[PDB]
């Protein structure tokens, strides 16, 4: 994920 | 009043990018429940010739956020990025999808 | 590939029971976005003159559950109550609003 | 809650  | 379109429930991450990648305008979004991580949310966006995936992260308040700012519901936290980027790295703002 | 109709984000409890208790069939529902509770989701039924709500609770493993049954997702949790009562009081199977 |  992106924000992971 | 009125149910939100861009909750939509189970569905496959493949299914979600299958979609989005067919809409024309940058930030095109949903919400989905994960199955690879069952209990959790997922935001997809398109953007560009491509979709991006967001986790949608709870604390122990149980608020929830992407980044660092938190919401006390999904509601808001995807009206809150329909002015404010849903992404540090690119400017991206959520968008019905069409 | 069509957002579910029954998720209607963060309406107040007594805007559901407004909406709900103007339907016609007993077990009309919605799922919402608790206020009282910040992060977690409340399903709103309509049965006979009233509206029963009930707390999605989450366990450790992150599953929603009403009663024991665990599920992976709120769409499983909403199907499987379209068959099985959502109550263990009394008989109410979840129909959707019209 | 009616379940809790």
């Amino acid at each position: 994920y992106v924000n992971v | 009043m009125k149910p939100h379109p861009w909750f939509f429930g189970k569905i496959p991450r493949a299914k979600a990018e299958e979609m989005l990648s067919k809409q024309r305008h940058d930030g095109a979004f949903l919400i989905r429940e994960s199955e690879s991580a069952p209990g959790d949310f997922s935001l997809s966006v398109k953007f560009g010739n491509d979709v991006q995936h967001f986790k949608v992260l709870r604390d122990g308040a149980g608020k929830y956020f992407l980044w660092v700012v938190k919401f006390n519901s999904l509601n808001e936290l995807v009206d809150y990025h329909r002015s404010t980027s849903v992404s540090r790295n690119q400017q991206i703002f959520l968008r019905d999808i069409e």
